[PDB]
């Protein structure tokens, strides 16, 4: 877990290894805070999701 | 319209009117230095008729 | 269970009662940063002291 590179590898990094292994990237992902009532729970984990980028300044939500 | 004017004035509304949801949701910078600048007995009460 | 009464009174015959329950489930989590260079220098072997 604890490797120098971007991906986890085996041996705990002893030895370099795949220099880039079989070019996997690892995903990014992205924290909202959603209004709760603004987000129905039941959305399952596959729908594309669209951000309204809100007109005011300094907002958290 | 300066029938609205009129009774806005003497009626001291629109104060305060800088920050409306509760001040956790924004993140920093928020001064706020219009409403208040400070209080000597705590959380305003809103009191209704 | 019951009691024996000599009026007329009509009779709660044996009664079972069920209840079930369920669960409650819990989740917990925290991050940590760790810089690259510790990460890196970790596995390479040191030389000079």
């Amino acid at each position: 877990l604890l490797a120098p590179g971007e991906v986890a590898v085996a041996g705990g990094g002893s030895g370099g290894g795949s220099f880039s292994w079989s070019g996997w990237r690892p995903p990014v992902f992205g924290d909202f805070l959603i209004h709760a009532s603004s987000f129905n729970n039941a959305e399952a984990t596959g729908t594309p999701l669209f951000q309204f980028k809100q007109s005011d300044p300094f907002s958290g939500v | 319209q300066q029938v609205n004017d009129y009774i806005k004035a003497k009626v001291g509304a629109q104060r305060n009117g800088t920050l409306l949801r509760d001040p956790r949701t924004y993140l920093a910078g928020m001064t706020n230095v219009n409403g208040a600048p400070g209080l000597c007995h705590g959380q305003q009460a809103t009191c209704e008729i | 269970p019951t009691i024996a009464h000599g009026d007329g009174r009509r009779p709660s015959k044996q009664r079972t009662f069920i209840v079930v329950k369920n669960c409650h489930k819990h989740h917990i989590s925290t991050e940590m940063e760790l810089s690259m260079l510790d990460l890196e220098i970790l596995h390479s072997i040191p030389e000079t002291p």
